[PDB]
Formats: C-alpha cells, structure tokens, sequence
C-alpha cells in the first residue's frame, strides 16, 4: 500500500548522418 | 543505352506521371508506347537521359523492413514504425490493396520514396506458447467418469440447443468451478474438456493462470493484471477458435479485487464461446459472491482414487510395452497383458493395505484418539506418476547392475516408499495449514498432527 | 551442460520491476526447442528461489529441484575431514598423545571440535525470536552453520598456528588453535544478522507456526 517513483535507464542508440 | 530507374507515385489525366528518382520528385511524361492507365502505384519504372518513362518493371524486393502500426481511414496510407522506433506514414502499393493486412505485419518500405511494396511473412511463437496441445482425451483420465459426464452436461449441452436458448431469449451458463482434493487431477479435467470441445468443431487455446503468482499486492496492480488477462482472452475470442480461461489455486485470494473480477466476468459473459474454469480446494474460504447465481452457477466436486482409478492410472502409465521379468512371466505363461494387470492389482492392493508400512501420518484429536492414516489416504495422480518414474529409474538401475532386464514388484514397492518419503515434506510441515488441509477431507478439525 | 548461476539476476520475474522484461520468453522458447535433444542439460543455481518466476520452474523445463540443507553434526565432521588433512603439520604435544597415529589424532580433533561447535553452551546463544502467542524461541549458531564457516574456522586455526610458530619457533598445530578459531568466528558473526536467510525464517515460521514479531541479538 505505497506509491513508487521511477528512474529511467537510457538505452544505446546511434545513427549516421 | 544507359537508362536509369525510378519509383512511380501517381497518374494524371494529362498523360504525365510523378516519379521519385535520385532523391527528388519529377513530373515525367509517358511515352506513347506504354499505356498510362496500365501503370500501377508503386511500380518501379525505367527512365532515360531525356527523363521519359518508356518501361515499367516489377516491385522492389530489397530495402528496409518496418512493422505496421495502423491503416488510415483513407485506405491508401498506413502508419508503420522503423528500425529506430521512428514512425512514418507511407502509401500502400497496388498488390497490398483475401488477404487482410493486420497490425504487426512486416512490410518492405522505402523511406525516401514513401512507399511500401510487399509483406514479409513471419511466424509467431507466442500463440503456440499461450495454448496447449489438446492431447488429453476422456480415456486419458480414469476414475472420473461421473465428473466427465457432469462436465459434458455443463458444457456441451447448450451447444446442441443454442437455437432453443435464442428462441427462449436466455443466457446459457458458462461458469464451472472445479472444487475437490489437493492437486491430483483437477486441472487435467480442464485439458480434457478443452480437447473434447476442440473435437466437436472439426485451433484450440487454453489460458492457464495461477492464483498466488497473480497477486500484485502493493497497489492495485492485480486488477491491472486481471484486466490484461481478460483483454487477451477477448483478443483470442475474436478468432473463431474456442478458448478456455482456467484459474488455479483460487482459495489463496478471497474493497478488494473481487469486484474487478466480477466486472470482467460480466463483460466476458457476452462471449459464450469462452469458458471460465476455476479451481479451489477450499469451497468454504471462497467468497460466496462469486458463487451467486448467474456467472459461476455450475460447481463440480472431484475426489480420488477409488483404488480402481489408481489401477486405471497404473494401466495408463505402466502400459504393456514396458519390459517384464522372465520370472514374473513364468507365473502367467508369457501373457504380457495379464501379467501387467495382475502386477497392477497387486501393487494397488498392497498400497491400499493397512499394514506396518503405511505409517505415513499419525493423527491426534482433542480427546487423544491417536490413529494412523495409511497410504490409501492422500493418494494422488501426481504421486502415482512420480512413483512410476521412480520405479522406472529403479528398474534401469537393476538392469545396469544385475544385468537381467524386466520389472519386479520390489521396484514398485521401493518407488512407493521413496516417493512417500519425498511427499512427507512438501504438503506436511505439520505446524502450518495442515490442520485445515486434513480437516476438510476428513470432516472434522484436528488439534494436532504428527509425522511418523 | 549450461550452468546458469545466480538466477536472481536474470529470469527472476517480470511483473515486479519497480529489455529485462523480454528475457524469459525467448529463453523458455529456446529451452522448449532444445528439449528434444537427448544430451543437452541445463543447470541452475540460486540463493533465493522465491525471486525466480514459477513459469520457468513449471514441470517440463525445470522439472528437478534440489535443496542443499545446512550441515549437521555428521556433515560437519565429514567437511572437517575434507579439510583437516594429514598433510598439515601437527605439533609434537598432540601427536605424542596418539604415539604418532596421525589419523587417530586428526579424527579425535575433528570429533572434539564438532562437539564443541554444536554444544548448547550459554556462549553459543545467537538469536532470540519473539512470538505473540508463544513465549519465545532461542536460536544457536548451529542453526546457521555452513561448510564455508568450517573452512574459515580451519583457515583461522592455521593462521594462529603460523603466528605461533613465528612467535615461539615450535612448528605444528594444536587443539587450542581450533578452539580459539571457533570462539573468534562466533564472536565475529555474533553482531551481524547476515547468517539469517529468508529460507531460514520461512522454516522457523513453519516450525513454530506463528509469524515472527522481533529478533534480538544476545551478547554478554
Ligand atoms: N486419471 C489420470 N490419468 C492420468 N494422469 C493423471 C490422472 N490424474 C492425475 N494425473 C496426473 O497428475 C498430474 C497433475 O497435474 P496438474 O493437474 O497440473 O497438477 P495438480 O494435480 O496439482 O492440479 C498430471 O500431470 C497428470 O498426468
């Protein structure tokens, strides 16, 4: 019976031009 | 002659068409040789130094693959997602405009030209995982014939009388609650009824959900999980394949999650093909609200093993194809089936015998009426299957040690002893939850229980 | 043989997260596909079996469960025998008591230290458990003994022996070293409730039948 707060974890992403 | 290529976009009444080429759109003119109306949207065309379309080829077969998200209301454009989670809106090709395209399909696309040309087939494994193979027939279960007939009456009867209900403007009952003893064959009846229903319409899905693992205590997440389960059930019911939603160990649960479950059951009541089957070993602890008339009207009580069923179960497990000792064959002049039947009768009789080898449980009462339960009680199909597996292992050990193949009653007795020793621990720690677990079956509360 | 160690890290569950959520499905599918092969075996180990979702542990893929209980007096004697080898130097005072019979001296020492460790002396009290309905419960060190602790006891005894041969010049090993190692290990682990495990508390609750209310660390 309690609430939570989220911390994100960024995922790798890369593009060319 | 050096000739380029491009992608057609659309036609016009002035015999001029737009073509994407070299990264830019150009309004080319069609040569008199080709027919402008014959051109199809998205068809690759051939250019030349004068930028005139003279030939039209096939559709492109190489490029990026994007997952379809939705089809727009116009019927000519679709919204898809790229490899980098980038969404785009692209026009569909003529071949894409039975078969019906569905969300989740993979399509070959060209981002620069903004066209989708072909669909790449893909095989999904989620559908196979979610369902079970209808391999459990009526003959696969033994000693539950009256339960089989009750299930038949509860399930298959409205199917033959659907027009009767339609004329009478009524709602056939779609709620079956299987309540009985500790897990022996309670879920196997669900597999049997699913297989029987699959047989009648001659593809089959069985969504099994456990009770304790469904609980998401913290804040209202269990309602979310139940809603997701019922949404998946609705999605499966969209396809014309019968789906049975089974809930196991529902005595753990039941201002609470009960109203959400009732609302979902009422919502799924419209889908009469879907059959909800619940299992619980404690009918007393189950809240009577779910037992109210309407949804879960049909309740079926099951038990164990009438000894004959154990024999039937042994025949199902210890078939005629198992190796048999020559010495035991000497007692039955080489009749394998008769030898197997006699061995099954012998082992069942010994197991259900009140002897010194059946001191599994000692029961004490308030007045001190200390009695002894034997191996006949608490017998179960899973326990018999484990006994069969241990007996096979012991027979293999005897074959690899002594060298003589075959089966002996000593193997069955050793398997029985070892499996009862193993089963003395899982349900019986004897301080918690054992009192009710034995009192419901016996019929009276027991003050103290001990294991001998 | 594929060995999935510390199965709490991955394949644990997906509902409680507070992609990692997309690891169980493909693993289960691959295990189902490879099940047909006769010679492929999957082995997994984990301290906390509760964190593992039962879906991978359903009959089929993971059909065998093996529980490794904490050692008892006989198991402790066997483990000490596995570590207190005759190749370790033994002091002349203890060796002469058996007329050079190394095996007899070693086994007598093992029995003595096992009896000392498992004895219910007042110095061996570790924890006090409070029950609302019941009076109370007392837990000693033997309830949380393990082979690793035995190995560390032997190592500490050998370290004490090395310090003794450096300080006095007499090579060998003594029973006093083992007793000092035992008491030092008990004092060192007295403060930390680390020895307790959720499995241990589940077993204690299923033995008493009442939920724990309070745990106290006894100390002189
Ligand atoms: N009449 C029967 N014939 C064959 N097998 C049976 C019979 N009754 C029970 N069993 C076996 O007992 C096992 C119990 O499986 P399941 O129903 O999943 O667990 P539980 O009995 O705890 O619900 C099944 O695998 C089934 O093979």
């Amino acid at each position: 019976g309690s609430m939570a707060q989220e911390q994100t974890k960024r995922g790798g992403g890369g593009g060319d031009d | 002659p050096p000739s380029g290529y491009g992608v057609l976009l659309a036609t016009h009444d002035d015999d001029t068409v737009d073509v994407f080429t070299s990264g830019r759109k150009m309004r080319l003119t069609c040569s008199p040789n080709i027919d402008a109306a014959s051109l199809k949207k998205g068809q690759t065309v051939r250019l030349n130094e004068a930028l005139t379309v003279v030939e039209a080829g096939t559709f492109e077969a190489v490029g990026e693959i994007s997952t379809l998200r939705e089809i727009l209301a116009d019927g000519h454009r679709a919204l898809v997602v790229g490899h980098a989670d980038e969404e785009r809106v692209v026009w569909l090709a003529d071949p894409l405009i039975p078969r019906k395209l569905r969300p989740g399909d993979s399509l070959l696309v060209d981002t620069k030209a903004g066209y989708a040309f072909e669909r790449i087939p893909k095989a999904e494994v989620e559908d196979l995982v979610l369902e079970e193979v209808p391999d459990v027939s009526y003959a696969d279960i033994g000693g539950l014939s009256r339960q089989i007939e009750q299930i038949r009456d509860a399930v298959e009867l409205p199917f033959l009388h659907k027009e009767l209900y339609r004329e009478y403007s009524l709602r056939p009952p779609k709620g079956v609650l299987l309540y009985g003893p500790p897990g022996c064959g309670k879920t196997l009846i669900a597999k049997a009824v699913a297989n029987s229903l699959a047989k009648k319409m001659a593809k089959s899905y069985f969504l099994n959900i456990k009770g304790p693992e469904l609980l998401n205590k913290f804040v209202g997440e269990t309602e979310r999980h139940i809603r997701l389960i019922f949404q998946r059930a609705r999605e499966k019911a969209s396809e014309g394949t019968p789906v049975i939603v089974f809930f196991d160990e529902m005595d753990s649960i039941f201002t609470t999650v009960v109203p959400q479950l009732l609302s979902e059951i009422d919502g799924v009541e419209g889908l009469e093909n879907v059959i909800v089957i619940g299992a619980s070993n404690r009918e007393d602890m189950i809240d009577p609200a779910i037992l109210r008339p309407g949804r879960l009207d049909v309740k079926i009580k099951i038990e164990r093993p009438d000894a004959e069923a154990a024999q039937d179960i042994y025949s199902k497990y210890l078939t005629e194809f198992l190796p048999v000792h020559a010495d035991d064959l000497a007692e039955f002049d080489g009749d394998r089936s008769a030898c197997i039947k006699a061995m099954i009768e012998k082992v069942v009789d010994r197991m259900y015998a009140e002897i010194d080898d059946n001191r599994f449980l000692e029961v004490t009462y308030a007045n001190g009426d200390k009695e002894v339960m034997y191996f006949k009680d608490f017998n179960s199909g899973a326990m018999i299957q484990n006994v069969v597996d241990r007996a096979k292992k012991n027979a293999i050990k005897s074959v690899l040690e002594t060298g003589q193949p075959g089966l002996r009653i000593q193997h069955l007795l050793d398997s029985i002893v070892d499996e009862f020793a193993e089963n003395e621990d899982l349900p019986n720690t004897t301080n918690p939850d054992d009192w009710a677990r034995i009192s419901g079956k016996k019929g009276e509360r027991i003050v103290y229980i001990r294991t001998l | 043989i594929v060995f999935f160690d510390e199965m709490d890290s991955i394949f644990r569950t997906r509902g409680t997260g507070v992609v990692e959520t997309t690891v169980v499905p493909q693993l289960l599918s691959e295990i189902d596909g490879v099940e047909g092969l006769e010679n492929v075996i999957v082995i997994g180990a984990s301290n906390r079996e509760d964190m593992i979702d039962p879906a991978i542990l359903r009959p089929g893929r993971l059909d065998v469960k093996i529980k490794i209980e904490r050692p008892d007096a006989e198991a402790a004697q066997d483990i000490y025998s596995k570590y207190l080898t005759e190749f370790l130097p033994v002091h002349a005072d203890d060796l002469a008591e058996f007329d050079g019979d190394r095996s007899a001296c070693i086994k007598a020492m093992i029995e003595k230290v096992v009896d000392r460790m498992y004895a219910e002396i007042d110095d061996n009290r570790f924890l006090e458990v409070t029950y609302a309905n019941g009076d109370k419960e007392v837990m000693y060190f033997k309830d949380f003994n393990s082979g690793a602790m035995i190995q560390n006891v032997v190592d500490r005894a050998k370290k004490n022996a090395i310090k003794s041969v450096l300080e006095t010049g007499q090579p060998g090993l003594r029973i006093q070293h083992l007793l000092d190692s035992i008491v030092d290990e008990f004092a060192e682990n007295e403060d930390l409730p680390n020895t307790t495990n959720p499995d241990d508390w589940a077993r204690i609750s299923g033995k008493k039948g009442e939920r724990i209310v309070y745990i106290r660390t006894l100390v002189t």
